[PDB]
């Protein structure tokens, strides 16, 4: 808000590269998608040591 | 059943593998391989050590499968494991040909038969020569 009430598409840009250097096409995609979602997820292996002093991964 | 004899005494464990090789030229082997429990404490967790600190390098061992003898060897070559919780130990053992195989002798064998060189020759561990 704060100026005015227009909307503000998703645009999705393209290159080539891994960095910005060699820009491919770019469109910006109507009706915006209602919901996003991001997982994140970190794995994680359980020590099975002999010694059992400790539980740990 | 299936019965471990060590060293004379009947050696209650919990084999999880036998396997008795027997071949046309060579020596008779034995691998057994079992499991020393660590999770069921107690009385029965350190008279357990007690059983596999017996299986010393060079015991009489004994394997007998529906009362009738399997094996009758000496052992040799005890491999334990330990992995995570874990402990299991590997036994083989060797027939009484294994007391002829690593040593070098040297002999003559002057005016004998084919038969009275090698009769003589595998009595020197007690094999005897049926022929």
């Amino acid at each position: 808000s704060l100026l005015e009430r227009g909307l503000s598409k998703l645009t999705l840009n393209a290159w080539k590269d891994r960095e910005g250097k060699i820009p491919a096409g770019s469109m910006s995609a109507m009706y915006n998608p209602e919901t996003i979602q991001l997982d994140y997820q970190t794995r994680f292996d359980t020590e099975d040591t002999i010694n059992t002093a400790s539980q740990s991964n | 059943h299936i019965t471990l004899d060590i060293a004379g005494q009947r050696s209650t464990l919990g084999i999880r593998r036998l396997r008795v090789q027997q071949l046309i030229n060579e020596i008779p082997l034995a691998q057994l391989e079992l499991h020393i429990p660590t999770d069921n404490h107690g009385a029965a967790d350190n008279a357990v050590q007690h059983e596999v600190s017996r299986f010393t390098l060079g015991v009489r061992v004994g394997i007998a499968q529906d009362n009738k003898p399997l094996f009758d060897g000496y052992l040799v070559q005890k491999k334990m494991q330990l992995k995570g919780k874990e402990w299991s130990v590997r036994l083989e053992a060797r027939h009484a040909l294994q007391k002829l195989t690593f040593l070098p002798h040297s002999r003559v064998f002057r005016q004998q038969d084919d038969s009275t060189v090698m009769k003589g020759l595998l009595q020197s561990a007690g094999v005897k020569l049926t022929q």
